[PDB]
């Protein structure tokens, strides 16, 4: 279906450890595919995918060379940032910016973004229409007005509607093996008896990509996702992903319930008994 | 790809 | 912000008493960033334990996964070890196969 390129960054100000760390991440989909830390030996943007080994040295050096210009961006953000908040040299702070862009099942533009945070907090993102702000406080405003000049966010929707878009689909065309690849969960059910009148059933989904999905214990065909204990989504750490569903239920009452596990590389979805 | 230009705060 | 962390503890395919794996710690939802993460072998810290890169969801909050390549059997207990500004004591989670 849809499609998504993500770039996440933090920087972190340090007045103890010197200089900031920053670290960046780039996503296709829930695929990571590019990294720069700051900490680590290499201090190059680093392939996380084999797809984008693909690319040319170029790429790697002009990512290296703009990687290291976000950083010196993020950094001197910190230290307007301390000014606006009247803050002190003393304490460590941190600024997190998004940006990326939503492409359809015909691979055309659906949606751009860029959003900001300071402290954890929203400062500044860039609205739907790719053309104006959200400036979440009175400090926020005066970077709306200077980055209105400067038409900063035109900038960001030549980016966001062309170059964005455009790398996306080169990077799934050269990915499709992989990025356009769906992975069905894997499933399984365990019980246990927690009293000899209470058993708890565990409805499992493994190995499973993208990392969207749903897991839902019925009874007799009823919603029970208010008693169910649902864990966040964690990833396998092979590109993969898991989810678990638990139900605790009267012992002799199992087969009343029904485990029930949609997903995208499932043509339908498909139900579990015990 | 990233962007070329990141605008200062 | 300061936001408190959630930790699962598990491995990578489903759990074996004798083959080799790999034990997962994954530390979500938590806020600032500067965190300490230690994975445990039958009580002693792991020392060559690789991290995923520093991310964070769409309200901000970090996420991060650790991990190191082992061998279980029916019982070489495993832990998790995270300590957290807004934790006043490092918390510890075993690797419960069963989750």
């Amino acid at each position: 279906g849809s499609h998504s390129m993500r770039y996440f960054f933090t920087s972190v100000s340090r007045p103890g450890r010197g200089e900031p760390r920053f670290i960046a991440v780039g996503y296709v989909d829930d695929t990571q595919f590019v990294r720069f830390d700051s900490d680590a030996a290499s201090q190059r943007m680093e392939p996380r995918a084999p797809w984008i080994e693909q690319e040319g040295p170029e790429y790697w050096d002009g990512e290296t060379r703009k990687v290291k210009a976000h950083s010196q961006t993020h950094r001197v953000d910190l230290g307007t940032l301390r000014g606006y908040y009247n803050q002190s040299e003393a304490g460590s702070h941190t600024v997190q910016r998004m940006y990326g862009c939503d492409v359809g099942s015909d691979w055309r533009f659906l949606r751009g973004y860029h959003q900001y945070a300071y402290d954890g907090k929203d400062y500044i993102a860039l609205k739907e229409d790719l053309r104006s702000w959200t400036a979440a406080d009175m400090a926020a405003q005066t970077t709306k007005h200077k980055w209105e000049a400067a038409h900063v966010a035109e900038q960001l929707r030549a980016y966001l509607e062309g170059t964005c878009v455009e790398w996306l689909r080169r990077y799934l065309e050269n990915g499709k093996e992989t990025l356009q690849r769906t992975d069905a969960p894997k499933t399984h059910m365990t019980h246990h008896a927690v009293s000899d009148h209470e058993a708890t059933l565990r409805c499992w989904a493994l190995s499973f990509y993208p990392a969207e999905i749903t897991l839902t214990w019925q009874r007799d065909g009823e919603d029970q996702t208010q008693d169910t204990e649902l864990v966040e989504t964690r990833p396998a750490g092979d590109g993969t992903f898991q989810k678990w569903a638990a139900v605790v239920v009267p012992s002799g009452q199992e087969q009343r319930y029904t485990c029930h596990v949609q997903h995208e590389g499932l043509p339908k979805p498909l139900t579990l008994r015990w | 790809l990233l962007l070329d230009r990141l605008n200062k705060l | 912000i300061q936001r408190t962390p959630k930790i699962q503890v598990y491995s990578r395919h489903p759990a074996e008493n004798g083959k080799s794996n790999f034990l997962n710690c994954y530390v979500s939802g938590f806020h600032p960033s500067d965190i300490e993460v230690d994975l445990l072998k039958n009580g002693e810290r792991i020392e060559k334990v690789e991290h995923s890169d520093l991310s964070f969801s769409k309200d901000w909050s970090f996420y991060l996964l650790y991990y190191t390549e082992f061998t279980p059997t029916e019982k070489d207990e495993y832990a998790c070890r995270v300590n957290h500004v807004t934790l006043s004591q490092p918390k510890i989670v075993k690797w419960d196969r069963d989750m």
